[PDB]
């Protein structure tokens, strides 16, 4: 074995990565970059070995020869005697969320409203919704569909960044890392909870984990699920309890990627690392938990039960599924 | 749909 160098995106992932590094006895060390794309560049250069990516990034990195190693696997919906590591991943539900009190709003009245996206180029917050929107409007002007948005990663002086808030000091407005207040699943849902935006494009799981006391964070601790509605593609609205019949698409689970070169070694170390810091892991909660960071989803989504092995040694296209792959392809024609 | 975008 040698060490595995993980790539942390932003200072909060860096700090968490260093805690992990320390606990692993340098078996895992850290490289840090300002963006996911930058981390994908470090891995390509061979300065970093791997990182966990959202589907939209798995596509980007895949075009560059990086490969899926293990996928995030969460609380299995069905009953499974199968170990978490061996269980097939189910994929998460991408949804569009609005305030119940925002009464006139349906999927069909989204034009000129304010939007909250996890980040440009991501599955639930971006590829799915804009793909859908571009298709339905028959126009590639997705930068002008919404009057204003927070879409971390877009031009900071553009409308797509208008609603973004930057860090503590108001710096880094719209950067695609956790320093941006409205970045990622939780940040985009916060953007909605605080009424900065009219709709948030996140995943089903995010609504639940930040409402009804599930989150103690100050902005979320008082949020209640009844106050939110999901927007279905048929123009109707439903309670956040009906994501199964009111989502925009099913999305491929985030997955760890690495140089094909190091795929095997990276997989080795992570299986061992989660046996140590995963859910029910030997040293979690006692010394360190790889899948916790207080609803901030650093390095891995906090709801991750384990990293699962991938059946069929899949290519990035097979991992993502041909439907999602063409979906992304078409949307990129637009740029 | 081919070249690595970097
Ligand atoms: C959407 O998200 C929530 C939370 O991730 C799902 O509920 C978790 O589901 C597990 C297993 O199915 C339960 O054991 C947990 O108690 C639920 N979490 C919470 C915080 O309530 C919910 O099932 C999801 N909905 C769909 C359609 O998948
Ligand atoms: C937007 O529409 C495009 C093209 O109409 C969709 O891409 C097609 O997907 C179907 C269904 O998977 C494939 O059989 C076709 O071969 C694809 N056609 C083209 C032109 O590439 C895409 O599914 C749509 N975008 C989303 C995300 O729904
Ligand atoms: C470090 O890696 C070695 C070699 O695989 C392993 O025996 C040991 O358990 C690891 N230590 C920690 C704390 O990860
Ligand atoms: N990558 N595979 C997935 O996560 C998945 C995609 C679609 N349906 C179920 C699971
Ligand atoms: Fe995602
Ligand atoms: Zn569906
Ligand atoms: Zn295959």
């Amino acid at each position: 074995y040698t060490r595995v160098v993980w790539c942390a995106v932003g200072p909060e992932e860096q700090k968490k990565c260093q805690q992990w590094s320390q606990q692993s006895g340098q078996n895992v060390t850290c490289a840090t970059a300002s963006t996911t794309d930058d981390c994908i560049v470090l891995v390509l250069k061979g300065e970093a070995d791997a990182l966990n990516l959202d589907g939209g990034y798995i596509y980007t990195a895949g075009k560059c020869g990086l490969v899926p190693v293990l996928a995030e696997n969460r609380k299995s919906s069905k009953h499974s005697s199968l170990d978490c590591v061996l269980r097939p991943t189910e994929g998460y539900l991408a949804v569009a969320v609005v305030k119940k009190a925002n009464e006139g709003l349906t999927w069909n009245s989204l034009k000129d409203k304010k939007s909250c996206h996890t980040a440009v180029d991501r599955t639930a917050g971006w590829n799915i919704p804009m793909g859908l929107i571009v298709n339905q409007t028959g126009s590639c002007a997705f930068d002008e569909f919404f009057s204003q948005s927070c879409a971390p990663g877009a031009d900071p002086k553009s409308r797509l960044c208008a609603l973004c808030a930057g860090d503590d000091q108001g710096l880094d407005k719209c950067v695609p890392n956790s320093k941006e207040k409205y970045y990622g699943y939780t940040g985009a849902f916060r953007c909605l909870a605080e009424d900065v935006g009219d709709v948030a494009f996140v995943k089903n799981d995010t609504v639940w984990e930040n409402t009804n006391g599930e989150s103690t964070a100050d902005w979320a601790k008082n949020l209640k699920r009844e106050d939110f509605r999901l927007l279905c593609l048929d123009g109707t609205r439903k309670p956040v309890t009906e994501a199964q019949s009111c989502h925009l698409a099913v999305a491929p689970n985030h997955a760890v990627v690495s140089r094909s070169d190091r795929a095997a070694h990276v997989e080795q170390v992570l299986l061992h690392q989660q046996a140590l810091f995963g859910k029910n892991g030997k040293n979690c909660p006692d010394k360190f938990c790889l899948f916790k960071s207080e609803t901030k989803n650093l390095l891995f989504n906090d709801n991750t039960e384990c990293l699962a092995k991938l059946g069929g040694r899949p290519t990035y296209e097979e991992y993502l599924g041909t439907e999602y792959v063409t979906a992304i392809a078409n949307l990129k024609k637009c740029s | 749909l081919e070249a690595c975008a970097f």
